[PDB]
RNA sequence: UACAAGUAGUCAGAGCCCGUUAAUGGGUGAUGGCGUGCCUUUUGUAGAAUGAACCGGCGAGUUACGAUUUGAUGCAAGGUUAAGCAGUAAAUGUGGAGCCGUAGCGAAAGCGAGUCUGAAUAGGGCGUUUAGUAUUUGGUCGUAGACCCGAAACCAGGUGAU
RNA sequence: GAGGGUAGCGGAGAAAUUCCAAUCGAACCUGGAGAUAGCUGGUUCUCUCCGAAAUAGCUUUAGGGCUAGCCUCAAGUGAUGAUUAUUGGAGGUAGAGCACUGUUUGGACGAGCGAAUUCAGACAAACUCCGAAUGCCAAUUAAUUUAACUUGGGAGUCAGAACAUGGGUGAUAAGGUCCGUGUUCGAAAGGGAAACAGCCCAGACCACCAGCUAAGGUCCCAAAAU
RNA sequence: GACAAUGGUAGGAGAGCGUUCUAAGGGCGUUGAAGCAUGAUCGUAAGGACAUGUGGAGCGCUUAGAAGUGAGAAUGCCGGUGUGAGUAGCGAAAGACGGGUGAGAAUCCCGUCCACCGAUUGACUAAGGUUUCCAGAGGAAGGCUCGUCCGCUCUGGGUUAGU
RNA sequence: UAGGCCCAAGCGACUGUUUAUCAAAAACACAGGUCUCUGCUAAACCGUAAGGUGAUGUAUAGGGGCUGACGCCUGCCCGGU
RNA sequence: UCCUAAGGUAGCGAAAUUCCUUGUCGGGUAAGUUCCGACCCGCACGAAAGGCGUAACGAUUUGGGCACUGUCUCAACGAGAGACUCGGUGAAAUCAUAGUACCUGUGAAGAUGCAGGUUACCCGCGACAGGACGGAAAGACCCCGUGGAGCUUUACUGUAGCCUGAUAUUGAAAUUCGGCUUUCUAACCCGCACCACUUAUCGUGGUGGGAGACAGUGUCAGGCGGGCAGUUUGACUGGGGCGGUCGCCUCCUAAAAGGUAACGGAGGCGCUCAAAGGUUCCCUCAGAAUGGUUGGAAAUCAUUCAUAGAGUGUAAAGGCAUAAGGGAGCUUGACUGCGAGACCUACAAGUCGAGCAGGGUCGAAAGACGGACUUAGUGAUCCGGUGGUUCCGCAUG
């Protein structure tokens, strides 16, 4: 916006913060895990390749 | 010279919001008042400022509370 | 070059799964004495940005 | 063509002079009807509101990097390269750091097809569509002078008492 | 007269904002520099379909913006759209009336009695014992018709005018000004009103030396009845 | 075939004309290319051919690609040419005649008369200009007219210090 | 070739200066008056450093403000600045 | 008699000053808003931004006389230069194309070009100036722009300079209570003298005098500071300025759904209540007449009529006698987490709400209770303060 009445992001609160020491995980659900074949073991060398 | 006039205040809106036969939901206004034009009948309440509302689901009468007296009804059908 | 992100808008919205933005609610910071207790109750939930705002700054918010 | 009141044309039309890219042809015009230039800006202009003497040449939405949307094409729970090396400043091989998607919710710890609020899915909010991704034609936006021409002014360094 | 000095955030002035190279409320040249301009002007080929607005809110705002209304293109849902015919309903305008609050005319009523009581006759946007014609909301009801709604790409518009009708204001003045409701112009050529955007009739795809009509007309200009 | 629709400012959407260059294919041209002029020709529009004159060496056609791609207006920029119009003006002032030169004479040379300044239109010199000074030739341009003339053109010359 | 004169009034005493190019005046200046600062590396001013003017002067001398020949004079108020 | 620091002295006065005003009287002229002399009722003279006078002076401003005259009654004639005809040479502003009449109308409201009528054969030369809203100058007057520049001040924020204190350069001895004051010389200073570099006192060095831990200079702090610099100084408005207004609530205009403007017509609000809230019981007002120690037959005693004319905390409207009006008992629901659906609406906001769970008050019970008969009493964000908390907290606690 430019003058005017107040802009919209500007009649708001700012809400919350942010952690430094956040992880993130790769999920991986079952269904994924149906191409290898049975009575095999499987570890996180082998799911990225 | 000048006046002393020419101050008013926003309008508000009041009226009836549903029509006479016409199926409403369990939370509709029906009447909007100050003080008491119509009257509460069945299944129809009142709120903190003078206002009608529905309670269950079915169409809108509006009826004769005798003489110069009003009232508004709501009636489950189907 | 690179288009730049408003600053002051990444801290007061989030975006949804399908694209759209949460925002919080204003007239909560203070004279309390003024305002109903049904009325602080209700300011307390979050709402959603109306479609009429999103057309005004959607450019705004891009890598977000 | 020297009795005539004209935005100068158009429609109708005798008379006179010629003969074509050979077609129900060309040049001129006694008379009759209709008819107050062009552009800009305005509620409204023949306007006595602005602009142009005339002719010729030059004279104004483009490019780079990002975002979104539409169409085309290749692959598909996967898609895809960057810098660098080789090669003709060559269009092709290598290069998997990286990026997007496949899972959301919460300020966060965290939980997870379910999460937050809440004593209590008791109710409510946002999710369970769980098909995208790389390039390119077109439309629009942002950062750069950003469609073009036009100031009164400000700052810095110098030149002047013929 | 000749040779010299004082330089612009500065000099000189027996003082006028006077002079400093025909220029001075702050000299000239070159750079920042294509300064900024919510302001005027200009913006180059041709055809086909559709087609506005001059409004509300906010605004250091009023000849500028943003959101909403109205226009266009594509993809979606599928009677949800408009007009009539029959019932139901909310809402006090025109008109009328004096039962309330106020105004007021003339007679009986001593407590001065045209109003402390009574009988007749009048007035009111901020009076109502009463109360239309229209307009408005629905039915899940019947004939006719062709539109409505949702999500996405791109806009323009925020100076309106006249006429008819209900009002405020003014002076029952204005081609005056501000609102409601329609038509036209805006963005509409053709015919009538002598000429004359808004009045009356009527909406131009192109060509013809064909016919019937509207508004207005038929003695001559000038087509039609002396 | 049968029906229905097609006035339009701001603005939205679609199909097209023309110019310059590039790739590929295929052509024309000194028995005459582009350009220029005329014509009574063709398509719904922007536009496309053919013939004849001039011209003297390059240029179209088809499908694709790219863009410094289209002009009547901005008191627009540059060059050319009109109207005012044979109109205003030709910058203080006294000339007349005779003889020559000459293609050409009111305006050039020679002689006579008249006229004007004379505390200056006379004589020197400082600053400034830099060859405008002299002789012999010339008449395109300069001279607000003419010119055989010139502070104008050509060819040669000219400035001498112990005070 | 070579002064027109006279009678009254307002302003400024006078001789002088000024808006090159629409104002020459009652405007500026002026001799005189008054107040204030300055004891000398003086006060005041430029540069705000060196170095200079003042001044190669010394309170009968310098800088600044206001009035403006000459005659008669110049009243009241120290709350406010 | 009131207030103040005291209330204008001497002089002058329809004045370079007087709106009313051409004030009143006298003079000057046949006739005098101008001129001179007096009066004082000085809108709004006044004593060094001086008062009252004054010989001489002035291309200064005013009023009246003599002489003179073409300044006029009222114009006429003559000379020269231009103008006019011929020969030579030869521009400019302006310009949409032009075969360019008048009257009454019409029109963006003042027509060569539009309607009706009336006049007028084609082409030149010398003259005049009514129109072509005639030609040069993108109106300096007025208004607008969140445009410039110069100037002022007790507008805001700064600053050049100036004043004051602490500290370093900075030493050495003594007095009552970490210091004040008074002495001394080596630091430092002298546009103070003599000597040398040197025929120069700019500079340097040396020798004598003066002042002296003072002054001058460096860093930090307080005060004065239009001398100077950068900016701000609102909008609506029957042009602008002045006056008035700006947010919220209740009526009329407003055309019986909702909405609807004007510097149109009327009023309020920026609170209050600890019971003036909740629940359970009980009750019905104002006004009029009559009677008795007569104050308004209405300051209280008593009777009758009396559907509202009374009350509802505060403006107005809509309501309320099933009371929402008055009285009494108990009590704190003026609670916690929510919330299907709906009204209004550009957004941000605003309003109502049945029901579910956890504690409860009143009532025998069904039930009522999430402030007050309803509608005004209110201000986004940023930043800061206080109380609580399975939250985070940059190698680790």
């Amino acid at each position: 916006f430019e003058g005017g009445q107040l802009p919209l992001f500007r009649r708001l609160p700012k809400r919350g913060f942010t952690n430094i020491n956040r992880k993130e995980y790769a999920i991986v659900n079952l269904d994924q895990l149906n191409k290898f074949e049975d009575g095999t073991e499987v570890t996180p060398a082998l799911l990225v390749e | 010279s000048s006046t002393k006039n020419g101050r008013d205040s926003e309008s508000k809106r009041l009226g009836a919001k549903r029509a006479d036969g016409q199926f409403v939901t369990g939370g509709s206004i029906l009447y909007r008042q100050r003080g008491t034009k119509i009257y509460p009948g069945e299944n129809v309440g009142r709120g903190g400022d003078d206002t009608l509302f529905a309670k269950i689901d079915g169409v809108v009468k509006f009826e004769r509370k005798g003489r110069d007296k009003k009232q508004v009804s709501v009636y489950a059908v189907a | 070059p690179k288009m730049k992100t408003h600053r002051g808008a990444a801290k007061r919205v989030k975006r949804t799964a399908s694209g759209q933005l949460k925002r919080s609610r204003a007239f909560t910071s203070h004279l309390f004495a003024n305002k109903s207790t049904k009325q602080k109750r209700q300011l307390r939930k979050a709402r959603l940005v109306s479609k009429s705002d999103m057309k005004r700054v959607k450019q705004l918010l891009a890598y977000k």
